[PDB]
RNA sequence: GGGGACGGGUGAAACAGGAUGAUCCCGCCGAGACCGCCGGCCGCGCAGGCGCCUGCCAAGACCGCCUCUGUCAAUCAAGGGCGAAGGCCGGGGGCUAGAAGGCGAUCAGACACCACCGUAUUCCCGGCCGUAAACGGUGCCGCCCCGCGGCCGGCGCGCGCGUCCCGCCGGCCGCCCAGGGAAACCGGGAGGCUCCGGGCUCUGGGGGGAGUAUGGCCGCAAGGCUGAAACUUGAAGGCAUU
């Protein structure tokens, strides 16, 4: 499977205990536009695109 | 539309997705996490979970089965009586593959009265 | 429990001068 | 001296009561010394509750909910946060907090 | 059709396993259980004689469709009693409420009466009927807590055991099955109860079969074979 | 004479002649003198009543139970020892009954068997005490006693034989295929030693 | 029976388990323990303690009372009975857990914690034992004492009439006015006490040595009970503040 481009809709929070995971709510660019939550490295914003690799692994709900 | 029973071992150590015809007798196809994953602690994960099915869900549609009906359970018996991580992945890796849900139940063994439970009255004092 | 110990210990020495006056008397 | 009245135990007319063991540490403790909270969550995740119901093909279905009761010990609760030290006044509020 | 080694091909243990469908008593509408699997006749295992006595849990909102707010958290057990024309004729083997249904019935504050009676069918079955009943607040009350005092409890225990007797005593097994399908029985019970006091929840948790006789087939005619006759 | 259970005699009618038949039988616990027993298919459910054990109620205290049927009895005959009625399997005709050692048989339903404990129970909890006591005892059954340990006599006599340190000198279990005289030490023992369990 | 390769176990592992088909699913059977959620500032009991169903048998407190008796009472050396668990002695029984023992880890070591296997034991019957932080660390009977709530049992009063309401009595409790206390706290007393006296029994007198020694009694034993001195030392201890 190839990976599904998603945009943030909202950026929640700073996770890893060091704050370098990212908690963002992605929807699915195209297709079936699933919100999942995913963590991130690095400067994230709204609006971000990034493609995931599976997407079909969640984080744990701003956590 | 053609029904089994997909009974789902939710618990910690291993998670089984196994998918049985009504009777509960003939099996349709078993999967386990230990069987997608190398690392021991990794067995009850939601991600070996996902990839158990999917594994699974191609068995049993070559086998003709449509829809299962879940009957998730815990560890249950003396202990657990909570759900793994990988058994909420079971159920959502059958929903997106294409296997429609019929009745949810909760199969964990519990007792009327249990036999003493291992771990002493002091407890796994780890 | 170094009280509870303590009467371990003790009962186990008396119990051994019981058994030096047994091999006596 | 005497950090509580109720002896960390409602043991009130009674001499003794019955033993529960601590799910998580499996360690023996009174019936009355124990932490026993009282849990309905639904069977499936609240993320995949949604996807579950429209997956069923049975109409007018509803989620199963589980039924549990946690009970733990003091140490093996303590450690867990479901109860949390607390200050000498606060120790005497006994009204659930939220 | 729900089968597939039959007209398809499968994996190997699967590819000498044929499917037979499994059919219902008449009492409910929906009488397709749905089909089993069974390698086909090898040497001493015919495949008719494998699924021989197989138990299906079926809910009653399956076996009878409609609205599942009644009769969605009932299931019946039905064992396959013969195999004719390639179809598995079904009789009764229980009747259970579900594990969701059985942890909503609990809660703190109430008295529950559970109690069982063991009443023999006419049809020479012997069964086990277990109910549970819930003591309810009253309309008004000052006290939080629904604890009735032991005169009560006694009379409602009676009651429970003297209500069965009236209801399933000269019951037959396609009589109970209807009886418990729609709900007449919990409701007696649930009357009977609540004038000796404010009850919650009374109904038969699960009925079991503790001694079933041989060579039902006549009880398969009344009840599976025929539905004129269980009317 | 030589057993310990007592025996009761008791008189049925002649029922091929004008007489009387006196039959001697295991006395159950609890016959007297001038009890009316009861032998047959109809007999009712008394002790010391003798009834085929398929009529018998199961958890029912048998004694002198038939192996086979009209065997005239021969199994729970010592003292104190019974057998249990564990069920009835009705398609087979076949009882199963749990026999003294704990083992369970499948016996005929038509095979009979007199209700009761066997009397004379606790006999064995008394200590002889003296040598005496099972001399006593043994006159009454044979010459069994007393017994010599064959690490005491002398290699001809036994395979244990002896030595110049009275020990077996190879190991006490023996197989089962063993000829008559090999076969004097622990016989196809499964296991050996006391150890705590079942 | 089905199905196919890993299961267990952890914090991460590992030791056992598996193509003699494990794990998993389902039917069925045997064995013994145990009685969930309900289950508690519920209740009962002299304490220790007490929760399956259905009977059987004998109780007990409380309440109500224009029933009887007429001080029959209180507290108690000696004496009698009871007493968790573990232990012991005979019979059994043996599912689980599991003192010992054995293993796999850990670690510097680890014969500990954790995993795993498992004997005594756990369970019943007939006894011994006679102890627990057996605690409310608070003897028992009696009197008065300040409000404010909760629950449980019985009874009475209004009232439409409700498992209302207001009492009364007994119990279990929470807060607490005085008052007490070194304070924590108690306040149904730890109040009515340097303004000291209702009755009765028991115990203590700086900290060790030492619950040791010896003698007695008791028990099958383990041990119980009674219980020193020589000698040593200047603190030990309580509660509170930082």
């Amino acid at each position: 499977p190839e990976p599904i481009n998603a945009r943030v809709i909202e950026v929640l929070g700073r996770t890893s205990s060091r704050g370098g995971i990212t908690q963002v709510k992605v929807e699915f660019m195209t297709g079936e536009k699933r919100q999942i939550i995913r963590n991130v490295i690095g400067p994230v914003r709204k609006d971000d695109i990034l493609v995931l690799m599976e997407s079909e692994r969640e984080a744990r709900r701003l956590r | 539309e053609a029904f089994a029973v997909c009974h789902i071992y939710a618990g910690k150590n291993d998670t089984f997705i196994h998918v049985t015809d009504l009777s509960g007798r003939e099996t349709i196809g078993r999967v386990s996490g230990g069987m997608k994953v190398k690392r021991h602690c990794d067995e009850p994960s939601a991600y070996a979970a996902m990839q158990a099915t999917q594994d699974l869900i191609e068995i049993i549609t070559d086998r003709g089965i449509t829809a299962v009906h879940i009957k998730i359970r815990a560890d249950g018996g003396t202990g657990k009586r909570v759900y793994g991580q990988g058994g909420s992945a079971a159920i959502r890796a059958l929903v997106r593959g294409g296997i429609k849900i019929g009745r949810i139940e909760d199969s964990t063994p519990i007792p009327t009265d249990r036999t003493r439970h291992k771990g002493g009255r002091r407890g796994r004092r780890l | 429990m170094r009280a509870k110990w303590a009467k371990k210990r003790m009962r186990k020495l008396k119990r051994k001068r019981r058994h030096m006056k047994a091999r006596s008397k | 001296p005497v950090k509580r009245r109720n002896n960390g135990r409602s043991k009130y007319n009674c001499g003794h009561t019955n033993i529960v063991r601590c799910q998580n540490c499996h360690r023996c403790v009174p019936k009355d010394k124990v932490i026993k909270r009282f849990t309905i969550r639904n069977i499936v995740d609240n993320t995949i509750a949604d996807d579950v119901l429209n997956a069923c093909v049975i109409q007018g279905f509803a989620i199963p909910k589980l039924y549990n009761k946690v009970q733990y010990c003091v140490s093996c609760s303590i450690h867990n946060h479901i109860v949390r030290v607390r200050s000498r006044e606060d120790r005497k509020i006994r009204t659930p907090p939220k | 059709g729900k089968k597939k080694i039959t007209q398809r091909k499968n994996p190997d243990p699967y590819l000498k396993k044929e499917w037979y469908p499994v059919i219902a008593p008449a009492h409910f509408k929906s009488r397709h259980i749905g089909q089993t699997p069974v390698t086909k006749t090898a040497g001493l295992r015919v495949a008719t004689d494998v699924i021989n006595h197989r138990v299906y849990e079926v809910n009653l909102g399956d076996l009878n469709p409609g609205a599942e707010d009644l009769n969605g958290n009932t299931k019946f057990y039905l064992q396959t009693q013969l195999v004719s024309d390639g179809k598995c004729l079904t009789n009764f083997h229980g009747m259970d409420i579900t594990r969701h249904k059985y942890g909503s019935l609990f809660r703190k504050g109430c008295d529950c009466i559970d109690v069982f009676m063991d009443i023999p069918t006419t049809d020479g079955y012997l069964l086990r009927v277990f109910v549970i009943a819930f003591t309810d607040r009253f309309r008004f009350q000052r006290r939080k807590n629904c604890h009735v005092k032991g005169r009560v409890i006694r009379m409602m225990r009676a009651g429970i055991y003297e209500t069965l007797h009236n209801e399933l005593g000269k019951v037959s097994i396609p009589v109970l099955v209807t009886k418990l399908s729609n709900f007449e029985v919990n409701a007696k019970l649930t009357e009977a109860l609540q004038k000796i006091t404010m009850c919650r929840d009374v109904m038969i948790r699960r009925v079991k079969v503790v001694k079933r006789p041989r060579n039902t087939m006549e009880l398969l005619s009344t009840m599976h074979d025929s539905n004129q006759v269980r009317n | 004479r030589g057993r310990g259970a007592p025996l009761a005699r008791v008189q049925f009618p002649n029922m091929r002649g004008e007489g009387r038949v006196n039959e001697l039988f295991i006395a159950p616990e609890g016959m007297y003198t001038g009890q009316e027993v009861f032998s047959g298919n109809k007999a009712t459910l008394h002790i010391g009543n003798i009834l085929p054990v398929g009529n018998i109620p199961e958890g029912t205290y048998v004694c002198n139970v038939e192996e086979k049927p009209m065997d005239r009895g021969c199994l729970a005959r010592a003292s104190g020892t019974y057998c249990l009625v564990v069920a009835h399997n009705m398609e087979t005709n076949k009882t199963r009954i749990r026999l003294p050692s704990g083992q369970k048989k499948l016996i005929s339903s038509k095979a009979r068997a007199m209700i009761g404990l066997v009397a004379g129970g606790g006999r064995t909890d008394k200590p002889l005490l003296k040598a005496g006591n099972a001399y006593h005892k043994y006159k009454a059954k044979r010459n069994c006693w007393p017994v010599v340990r064959g690490v005491a006599m002398n290699p001809v006599d036994h395979p244990h034989g002896g030595g110049n340190h009275q020990h077996i000198g190879v190991s006490s279990c023996v197989p089962r295929n063993a000829v008559p005289g090999q076969k004097v030490g622990l016989i196809a023992a499964r296991r050996t030693g006391c150890s705590g369990g079942k």
